[PDB]
């Protein structure tokens, strides 16, 4: 369950993405 | 995934013309489509981004266009370099590619010029016996073979290949192979293939005898 | 001046493994995540894997999940693809790409696998013969892997020369060679195909006669 | 990509939402 990184990325994206998820490298 | 619907999948247009591809994707993209030009031996390059967005270096001649599932790329004033296969790829949910729409040339009709080969003196002795057919430089790409030995036209054993337009004279040719044993071609006598082209209302035939 | 160069294809046999390579050069190899992208016989494009700039993240679709591993040597400026329990579904030109957004911007020109069972087959070379023109030829059957090469006159015939595409027959593959000359350098000259078979170790040189 | 950009640093909403799919 813990996290890996000091910025909460996961956290932060699943707020930020949702059932969408992510993908490593940016669209934009 | 988000699938690329891609149309047509095959296209041929005049040289200083223009031609329009389609991609429908299976749900809104938000304009996250590239666009890439593939020539044969080449890798890829791209040549869109972002739906309109022209990668520096690209002759303005290419364009895009389109937002939530429907877009469309264009070549303005085809030149020969433009002949090639382009793909779209959607890249908002992951990435997944068109399946391609070829780009050929348009040109005048053109007649096969038809020749027959009889198995060499080489084969035969390996124990088999090939009969060989072009059908070299006509368009459209599009053409039929029959076989005819001693009146019969037969079909097994055959097998045919054809070519990408040539570079040359923007025409197809088309390869017509059929092949027997050592001694089923030694049974018979008359070997013919007739070629059949929209050019053409009677097949050119082409044949020879024991000789 | 971005340069991809992709190395190490070969035939494999079902089952086996190989481990593909991409030289970088012309930017900063360790910025760009970098993927391989492969085309299939039918000209399909399809995502093989993926792997972040600093070798962190990693993707690979589920055709191929478990059996590929992407690596990447950033002071080598080296993306590499070691593959495994390969099947000839994995038949293709395996495209080393480069992605500072996620669309690819950069292409390698490829490298190429097969995978099959069959074996290597040196080809059978023989002379296809019957205006201002004739046409000849030279037919190469039974025959693996690809490619063959064929050239006439050891290439200073250029024109009136159609080369046709091997078709898959049974385990090997037949395929010909057309040339056009002129029917004044025929038969007064002689024109010969030379073929070529690099997996075979194979170059023959066949003259038409008439 | 994302852990090499946004994981020893916050990065903002927007740029997150780049990532997204
Ligand atoms: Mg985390």
């Amino acid at each position: 369950n813990q996290h890996l990184c000091g910025s909460h990325l996961v956290e932060a994206l699943y707020l930020v993405c949702g059932e969408r998820g992510f993908f490593y490298t940016p669209k934009a | 995934d988000i699938q690329m619907t891609q149309s047509p999948s095959s296209l041929s247009a005049s040289l200083g013309g223009r031609v329009t591809i389609t991609c429908k994707a299976s749900q809104d993209i938000n304009k996250y489509l590239a666009w890439y030009q593939h020539k044969p031996g080449k890798g890829p390059r791209l040549l869109i981004h972002y739906t309109s967005t022209l990668q520096p270096g690209i002759p303005s001649r290419f364009s895009g266009s389109g937002s939530g599932r429907d877009y469309s790329f264009s070549i303005s004033n085809l030149e020969p370099e433009d002949v090639a296969t382009y793909y779209c790829l959607q890249y908002d949910s992951l990435l997944s590619f068109g399946a391609g729409t070829k780009l050929e040339l348009k040109r005048a009709d053109a007649a096969p010029t038809v020749s027959i080969f009889p198995p060499s003196s080489e084969q035969l002795t390996s124990g088999g016996a090939s009969v060989v057919c072009f059908l070299n430089n006509f368009y459209p790409k599009d053409i039929n073979v029959k076989w005819k030995i001693d009146g019969s036209e037969r079909q097994n054993g055959v097998l045919n290949s054809w070519t990408d337009q040539d570079s040359k004279d923007s025409t197809y040719s088309m390869s017509s192979t059929l092949t027997l044993t050592k001694d089923e071609y030694e049974r018979h006598n008359s070997y013919t293939c007739e070629a059949t082209h929209k050019t053409s209302t009677s097949p050119i035939v082409k044949s020879f005898n024991r000789n | 001046e971005v340069q991809l160069v992709e190395s190490g294809g070969g035939l494999v046999k079902p089952g086996g493994s190989l481990k593909l390579s991409c030289t970088a050069s012309g930017f900063a190899f360790s910025d760009y995540d970098m993927s391989w992208v492969r085309q299939t016989p039918e000209k399909r494009l399809e995502w093989v894997a993926f792997i972040s700039n600093g070798g962190y993240s990693t993707y690979y679709p589920d055709t191929v999940k478990g059996r590929f591993t992407i690596s990447r040597d950033n002071a080598e400026n080296t993306l590499y693809l070691q593959m495994s329990s390969l099947k000839s579904e994995d038949t293709a030109i395996y495209y080393c790409a480069r992605q500072g957004l996620r669309y690819f911007d950069y292409w390698g020109l490829g490298t190429t696998l097969t995978v099959s069972s069959a074996k290597t087959t040196p080809p059978s070379v023989y002379p296809l013969a019957p205006n201002s023109m004739v046409t000849l030829g030279c037919l190469v059957k039974g025959y693996f892997p690809e490619p063959v090469t064929v050239t006439w006159n050891s290439g200073s015939l250029s024109s009136g020369v159609h080369t046709f595409p091997a078709v898959l027959q049974s385990d090997l593959y037949t395929l010909s060679s057309s040339v056009t000359v002129p029917s004044s350098t025929w038969p007064s000259e002689t024109v010969t195909c030379n073929v070529a078979h690099p997996a075979s170790s194979t170059k023959v040189d066949k003259k038409i006669v008439p | 990509g994302i852990v090499e950009q946004c994981c020893t640093s916050i990065c903002s909403l927007y740029q997150l939402e780049n990532y997204c799919n």
